[PDB]
């Protein structure tokens, strides 16, 4: 099984700032990576898939990068609605795994 | 196996860069940014299986054929070294065209960037095969008339390079320019009409027919036109949408016309080569 | 639009069983694989398994092999997930998520909350 290590576990930033969430896979996942955003009580929504493909309806503020085992999600110019939990997921090898999550709070 | 597991997807859920033919409704590969996943798909059934294998089996055929040509005894040549070079240039164009094509078709579903890059190689490959095919046929047609042999080699090279430059254009890759693409490459091959008419004027009808040129050229003109026509008009998937997703769509048939077309061309130029051996280098004509 | 509609919250007793319903609409059901995700309170997401509506085959995560059973009703485009021999560890929000060729999830159900209580 592939382990997904997401960092930082939590962070708080101000509106208009840039944040970077890193993800580390225990093995090569060949760019088969997805990023999700989850609002309190609500269901997760896909932000980025295939490591760098921006999902339909998602603002250009969100950008995914990386290859091999090191992947990143960047949020430029933070907006108030950006608060919530963020998760990475690998779909290269079964069983599919998610990162521990990153809790984002806005000030 | 459980790595890079994937399923075929309907046309409607495809990204923009993967929508080339809306008459192929199901059986598409989804975007996968893994070269490992892409190369494994060669042994999977999808819209690109036929397109890949036709120019993969075709690539080894011209490689094996080109190799055997280099090892033929020079006892049979009237200038084995410069002779083997003209054929070599045709073989170079034929191998590069078929190599770039099957590679493009394999890595087509990878990403937008990889797809853009390999499509430009695919288009450039077509022009290289057309320029390469002109090199042997001409050398033999204008054997005793070097000045027009020289100009026509310069003309096809200027046009072929121009066609390669056109193929670097983004709008060229779009399905709106399917007919523009068909006409540009068709015009490159059909430009041969000028050197052919010049040849017929100088040598005459009997000469052109007896040597066998009129025949073989008509077959070439036919394969070029039919192949371009099928490609441009999307026949037969235009008549049966959702019935030719895996086997016998226009692109697959077009890929087959290329293999047969390059082989028919080879047969004709190989014959001119044998005709030259009989009459010899000397030309009191 | 593609919508995934799950059944309402369930309050069960230890050792009981539940069946979670996923009603899919807006696309051809057999065309895409359906996945099941578990989310324990305050915790991260876990992958239970994947189900193929066309083939009928399923792949379960080793952790949930004895816990979960995936079923389908092809006529009404519905996916089902049965959870057996429930304990306090099984108190979570269970999701249905749809694949699109590869296992990245564009569509998710609203989630079904399963509460195990002997109270
Ligand atoms: C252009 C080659 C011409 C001759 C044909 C040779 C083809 C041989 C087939 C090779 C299949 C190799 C597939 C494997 C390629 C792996 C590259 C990749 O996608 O890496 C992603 C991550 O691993 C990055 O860390
Ligand atoms: C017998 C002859 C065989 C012919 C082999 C043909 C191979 C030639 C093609 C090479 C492509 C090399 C790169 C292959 C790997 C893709 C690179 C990439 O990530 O591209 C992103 C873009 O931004 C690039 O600008
Ligand atoms: C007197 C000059 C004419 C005769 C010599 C020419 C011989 C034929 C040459 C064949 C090789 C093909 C070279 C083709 C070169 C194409 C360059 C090109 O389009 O570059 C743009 C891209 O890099 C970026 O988009
Ligand atoms: C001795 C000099 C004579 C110069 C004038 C005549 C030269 C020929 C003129 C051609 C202009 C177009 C008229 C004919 C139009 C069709 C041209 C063509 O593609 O050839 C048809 C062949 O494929 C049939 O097998
Ligand atoms: C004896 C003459 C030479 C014969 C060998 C010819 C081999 C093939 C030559 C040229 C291929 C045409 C150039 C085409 C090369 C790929 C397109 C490109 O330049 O892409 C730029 C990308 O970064 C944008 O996506
Ligand atoms: C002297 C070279 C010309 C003769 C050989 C012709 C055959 C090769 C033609 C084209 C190769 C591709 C050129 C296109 C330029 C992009 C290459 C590329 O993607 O590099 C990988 C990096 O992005 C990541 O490391
Ligand atoms: C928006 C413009 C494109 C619309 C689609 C046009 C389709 C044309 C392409 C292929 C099918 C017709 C080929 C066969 C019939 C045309 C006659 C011919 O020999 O013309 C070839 C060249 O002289 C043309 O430069
Ligand atoms: C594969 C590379 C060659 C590409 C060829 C492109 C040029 C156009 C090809 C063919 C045009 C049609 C043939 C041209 C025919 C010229 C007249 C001729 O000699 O025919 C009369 C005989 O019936 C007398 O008995
Ligand atoms: C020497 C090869 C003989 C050619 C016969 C094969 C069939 C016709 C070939 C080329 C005509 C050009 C029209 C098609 C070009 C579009 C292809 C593409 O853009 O992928
Ligand atoms: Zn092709």
């Amino acid at each position: 099984d592939i382990q997904m290590t997401q960092s930082p576990a939590s962070l708080s930033a101000s509106v208009g700032e840039t944040v970077t969430i890193t993800c580390r896979a225990s093995g090569n996942i060949h760019n088969f990576l997805a990023w999700y955003q989850q609002k309190q009580g609500k269901s997760p929504q896909v932000l980025v898939y295939n490591a760098k493909t921006l999902a339909d309806g998602v603002p250009s503020r969100f950008s995914g990068s990386g290859s091999g085992t090191q992947y990143s999600l960047k949020i430029n110019s933070l907006q108030p609605e950006d608060f919530g939990s963020y998760y990475c997921q690998q779909f290269w090898s079964t069983p599919y795994t998610f990162g521990g999550g990153t809790k984002l709070e806005i000030n | 196996e459980f790595e890079g597991r994937w399923r075929v997807i309907p046309h409607d859920v495809l990204p923009d860069w993967l929508k080339d033919n809306d008459f192929l409704l199901h059986g598409h590969r989804p975007p996968m940014p893994s070269f490992r996943a892409c190369f494994k798909s060669i042994f999977r059934i999808h819209t690109e299986t036929g397109n890949i294998w036709t120019h993969l089996l075709g690539c080894v055929f011209f490689l094996c054929l080109g190799i055997f040509y280099m090892f033929r005894p020079n006892i049979s040549f009237v200038a084995p070294l410069q002779e083997k070079v003209v054929f070599g240039l045709f073989f170079l164009g034929a191998i590069l065209c078929l190599s770039f094509s099957w590679l493009f078709h394999t890595v087509y579903c990878h990403s937008e960037g990889v797809s853009r890059l390999f499509s430009k190689l695919d288009y450039s490959g077509i022009a290289l095969l057309i320029m390469g095919s002109f090199v042997p046929w001409l050398y033999y047609s204008f054997y005793c008339n070097p000045q027009p042999c020289f100009i026509y080699l310069i003309v096809i090279c200027v046009l072929g390079i121009a066609a390669i430059i056109v193929s670097q254009w983004d709008m060229f890759a779009t399905p709106q320019y399917r007919g523009v693409r068909a006409g540009v490459f068709l015009g490159l091959g059909l430009s041969g009409i000028i050197p052919t008419l010049h040849y017929v004027i100088s040598e005459g009808f009997l000469k052109a027919a007896t040597i066998g040129q009129i025949g073989w050229l008509m077959l070439m003109a036919s394969l070029y036109i039919t192949g371009a026509a099928l490609y441009a008009a999307r026949i037969p998937e235009r008549f049966f949408p959702g019935k030719c997703d895996i086997w016998f769509h226009s692109h697959q048939l077009f890929h087959i016309f290329v293999v047969a077309g390059a082989f028919v061309h080879f047969h004709g130029v190989s014959n001119l080569q044998e005709f030259r051996f009989m009459i010899g280098g000397g030309c009191s004509e | 639009e593609v919508l995934l509609q799950q059944s309402g919250p369930e309050l069960v007793k230890p050792g009981a069983s539940v069946r979670i319903t996923c009603k899919a609409s807006g696309y051809t059901f057999t065309d895409f694989n359906m996945d099941w995700v578990k989310q324990s309170p305050g915790k991260s997401l876990e992958w239970i398994g994947d189900f193929n509506p066309n083939s009928g085959g399923s792949i379960y995560n080793q952790k949930f092999k004895d816990k979960a059973t995936f079923t389908v009703d092809k006529s009404s485009s519905t996916a089902y997930m049965e959870l057996r021999s429930l304990t306090f560890e099984d108190t979570a929000v269970y999701y249905c998520a749809r694949e699109t060729g590869t296992a990245w999830f564009a569509y998710w159900g609203q989630g079904t909350l399963v509460t195990v209580s002997a109270a």
